[PDB]
């Protein structure tokens, strides 16, 4: 926050000034600020980008988002919603074709208003809920019920207007309760497939490989032999075992929770060893949020 | 996450929870009144006693709403709400009634002290839909003559008290007993609790019933279950019978209905802070324990009719039991819980023998 | 906390407490009067004797409030309060009555010396709600004819004295005996204490009862428990019977009701200084002892009907017993205490035999 | 961190130093005067950072 | 205090959040009343149980700044373990945290 | 005023005993100097009790108080406790026949 | 206190600095150090109680040494005291009982 004030001495009203002031006020850290024509360059250089939020830009942002996905940079953006007041009379779908369908991103409609000053785009409100989550308890838990402070939503939505926008796509409204207030509500990504829903199960696979790919860069050009295969296999599962006790991925008998295998004839047979390839495969079962809680009474 | 060596500070955060009970009382009344300020026209207002009712509202001269409401406080205490409306067929605020009751989290009972039939049956049909999504209501009703009203035909949550009660005032005026019978539910849950049927409780301050009922037509009215206000010589007036409307052996009794209605509302209010947590195994044993320590405390104060064994609860939340893998992917949890409530003891039979 | 070497001074602070008893007397009267100054119109006023009553108020000429109040001092002493109000149906100050009694911490008894029925039953229903939140009241009442009044139907704290008493004045005027029977509770707690039923005490200064009751209708009125003023030849008028209203074996007797009512009010007044202290173990043994040394002193002066063993109290405050872990988090304490009071001895039976 | 009659810009600077985890305990002011007590138990309580 | 609040206006503001009124009694006067923080969760209520954890670590973090860059060996592990519990044992006899054995 | 004036003479005197070595001959000398002042105060009727070990107590040591780690910080903590007299504000008297 | 206790024993071991490393030299040095801390203990300078626990001077070969540093001629004197601390911050803490 220190150099942001000496660069911008006067309080302004623009959407970016109201966004960074909401990032730093809920903790925050090292954050960048690039124009909307140079996302495709800034991601490929700085080697640590995780979130692409939209501070009130939609048209030219959606093209630059799906660009760096096309090279497979393993990133997770998050978008804005429509501007104001879906009437709710009809039309559940026509507000949702202007958003690029991908397992990366959410929309966060209700446009919190920041009763101190001018309006805040909800990408800043969603990005502040992730900051006090991973610092508090892990990344596998959804930015879901941790409350934000100083932001009130401009609208009062409903209990049931959440209902018709919960299938198909993932409006993920921002709703205020009694007691706990102005909290976010619902963690769902854009598709409805049983592999890729539930934003925390996406970010779990998104961050469990950007540390293995960062480390194995000093192990290339190593001899593809027997003492290598028993060393990578004994180094990966010692990281997953530290991740299983922390409650990130669920399962008893921790041979059931994940598996790692590397060999000579189970994978990568003799001819593709002569081409130099060293292929592995690991698979693990993460946790999922308990979005619906049903409870049954009886007499016995 | 850690770059500068230093010393770092860190705590363990967890939503670990327990369940505590609220009260089953404090209804709202939907009779007509005369407010003093224009903002008191169509909004729910909390009334604490009889003193602050005299400040906000008034007592007029011709007019039974001020008389029927002071008899509520003489029987049992507790606060109450009231919703003033003027026209019976004004379906504007009547449609705007059920979306005001939900925002206040407490409302348990429902009543209407208005005398005539055209006003009450317009109300009872307005909020009859809000009884079957299991949020926890339980209304009261009166009968115009010897059979039950048909605005709510068959439901697990009604109760009918047949003979209307009169009261002296400067010719004595009659009064439908749905007002002062709400206050007698506020004494039974005080000392005895929820699980005791209010019958032997004595009505506190009345002259006489309007029509005198005898035992030979008590035999007819105690089936098709509706209750009755009786008169006795030694102890005066007393309420009698504690049966609900629909008569299968599932729920025929007021307390067995109201015991399951209060046990759900306390655990549902405290699971609401943990509604987006991961569905792993350490969450399952923390929920199954906080439900286990709630029924055990309620068992050892004489409300679950089980013997000296444990057999009053079988709460289980596992994955092999009660669930399987494919509904984890459409994120769910299943809480199979079940109790064994206690029944009231009526029809005591002696059957003396010689040996 | 300590930087300069010096010498530091420090003491141990603790709210360590004990319990001492107050008196069970000094009621207030809600009859009509004639005040002399306009600030004495509607506020509670402490009267110390008969002398200072003559200064603040007056004796008029037609008018029974000045006669009924001087008979209170001739029987038993002690101060008393009075609340003057003029109109029976003035429900302004009648609603504003029960929120004035609570701010004075002492009030124990309740009475009304006004003659007629329309004024008394308007009062008895006004503060009937303030009897069931267990703050410690005990009112008195009179009966217009052979059966009990119905303004307070069934409660553990009433007492009815049937036959009204007359008094000569310049034709003798009648008087409802609820005034002068409050003064005879002020003598019994003086020498004998609370736990003695006032029956053999003799009414101090009266001519005769209004209607002469005999033993053959004493048999009818001693059930449905209401008391009676009797006349004897050798000793004159005397009060008779010490039974309360509702007749289960829990509390049928005046002193067993008034012994638990006074033992609670003395320990509740002294636990109020310690109401936010931590719930550790050294607080538990300090409270359990200060309650133990209160019932033991009261046991060895002949008020708890226990034998030469200890079995008159089982006060326990532990954590394994009487509590558990999960209500510590919603900060609570539980004081399970229990006594064994003494019953009055009536119906003495001889049953002589030959051997 | 106490508030001597400041509310608007104080609540932002309070939750700032909590965001870095300085392990501090503030305490705030209440509303100005005379909740009437007729209704509205909640609407006086959203202007305070939870 | 400028106002006289009630006995029961404390009641409806005791759940959810923590108004914590300032009320005057007879005898003791103008005293504070109620110690409750903003949430109602069974881990974090009761302002003194927050300040206990808030001040039991700002003295350990202040002291361990002269123990960094020390060898992570066996004689270190048995020395920090024997230095922390000698501070908690001084805090258990003073009645700060409750429990036998 | 009894507790108010029984410490303003100990605090005035111990100012010439600070920075003294916190050892064994110190602990048996302060303990033997305080109770010789209380014993002069018990015969004068200031604080009531027979068997004058019951009237007050003084203790100072190495493991009953001030364990080894707070000795290394220099602290020398003691505690003394005594039961004073109270006025007979109320005098009640009972007659009987025996 | 540690600065003065070292300078007196280091000045008197300087006359014996080339003597053989046998066993009768070990018990003669360990005694002359033992009779120096005992005199200093019984005049109120070592904060020990009425036990002996203020010194553990040992010079043996099984303890505190071994064979292979005899060949590069050495001796090891493990000695240790328990000094007395000044008493500041006197705390009274009066109680009622």
């Amino acid at each position: 926050w220190a150099e942001f004030t000496v660069e911008y001495p006067t309080p302004l009203e623009d959407a970016f000034y109201t966004s960074l002031s909401l990032w730093f006020m809920h903790g925050g850290g090292k954050c960048y600020l690039v124009n909307e024509a140079n996302i495709a360059d800034a991601v490929a250089q700085y080697d640590d980008i995780t979130l692409i939020v939209a501070a009130g830009t939609d048209t030219t942002t959606y093209t630059a988002f799906t660009t760096v996905v096309g090279q497979g940079y393993r990133i997770f953006g998050l978008f804005d919603g429509p501007k104001e007041k879906i009437a709710g009379t009809a039309k559940p779908d026509e507000v949702m074709e202007e958003y690029p369908t991908s397992p990366f991103g959410a929309v966060f409609y209700p446009w919190g208003t920041l009763a101190s000053g001018a309006a805040v785009p909800p990408s800043a409100i969603a990005a502040a809920s992730i900051t006090q989550t991973d610092r508090t308890r892990g990344v596998w838990k959804a930015p879901a019920n941790q409350a934000v402070n100083g932001v009130t939503p401009a609208f009062a939505v409903s209990d049931d207007f959440q209902g018709k926008y919960n299938q198909g796509k993932a409006l993920n409204m921002i709703r205020t309760f009694s007691g706990q207030g102005t909290v976010v509500w619902g963690a769902r990504t854009l598709e409805d497939s049983d592999n890729w829903r539930y934003i925390p199960v996406r970010r779990l696979f998104n961050a469990v490989e950007r540390d293995i790919q960062k480390s194995l860069n000093k192990l290339v050009f190593e001899p593809n032999s027997q003492p290598t295969w028993q060393r990578v296999k004994a180094a990966v599962d010692s990281y997953l075992h530290s991740l299983w006790q922390q409650g990130a991925l669920a399962g008893n008998t921790p041979a059931d929770a994940w598996f790692v295998q590397v060999g000579k004839d189970l994978t990568m047979t003799q001819e593709e060893i002569n081409q130099g390839k060293m292929i592995i495969k690991i698979g693990l079962a993460a946790v999922r949020p308990a979005e619906f809680i049903i409870l049954q009474f009886s007499q016995d | 996450v850690t770059s500068v060596p230093g010393v770092y500070i860190e705590e363990d955060a967890s939503p670990a929870m327990s369940v505590s009970a609220s009260a089953t009382a404090v209804p709202l009344f939907v009779a007509r009144f005369t407010p003093l300020k224009p903002e008191l026209a169509g909004v729910i207002t909390r009334i604490g006693s009889w003193l602050d009712y005299t400040i906000l509202f008034d007592s007029n001269v011709p007019p039974t709403a001020s008389v029927a409401l002071r008899l509520y406080f003489q029987n049992g205490g507790g606060p109450c709400y009231l919703y003033p409306l003027e026209k019976a067929d004004d379906n504007g605020p009547l449609a705007a009634l059920p979306d005001l009751i939900d925002e206040v989290g407490e409302i348990t009972l429902l009543a209407s002290p208005d005398p005539d039939e055209t006003y009450r049956t317009a109300v009872y049909g307005a909020l009859a839909a809000s009884l079957d999504q299991h949020k926890g209501y339980f209304l009261l009703a009166d009968s115009v003559n010897g059979d039950a009203p048909s605005a709510v035909g068959g439901s697990a949550q009604v109760a009918v008290y047949y003979p209307n009660v009169e009261v002296p005032h400067t010719a004595p005026l009659s009064l439908p007993p749905s007002a002062l019978i709400a206050g007698v539910y506020g004494k039974t849950d005080g000392e005895r609790g929820v699980w005791k049927a209010p019958a032997n409780v004595v009505l506190n301050g009345v002259s006489d019933v309007s029509v005198r009922v005898t035992n030979e037509q008590q035999a007819e009215l105690n089936p098709k279950g509706i209750n009755v206000i009786r008169h006795f010589s030694d102890r005066g007036l007393v309420v009698w019978g504690s049966r609900t409307q629909k008569d299968d052996d599932d729920w025929r009794y007021i307390p067995v209905r109201r015991l399951f209605d209060a046990a759900e509302r306390d655990i549902k209010k405290a699971l609401q802070p943990m509604v987006f947590e991961p569905n792993s195994q350490l969450t399952w044993k923390r929920v199954q324990t906080a439900i286990d320590n709630y029924l055990y405390r309620l068992w050892q104060q004489g409300a679950l009719a089980g013997n000296k064994a444990e057999e009053a609860y079988f709460v289980r939340v596992g994955k092999g039991i009660t669930m399987t893998q494919d509904e984890i992917n459409q994120g769910k949890m299943i809480i199979q819980v079940g109790m064994a409530a206690v029944r009231p003891a009526e029809f005591i039979i002696l059957k003396f023998t010689q040996d």
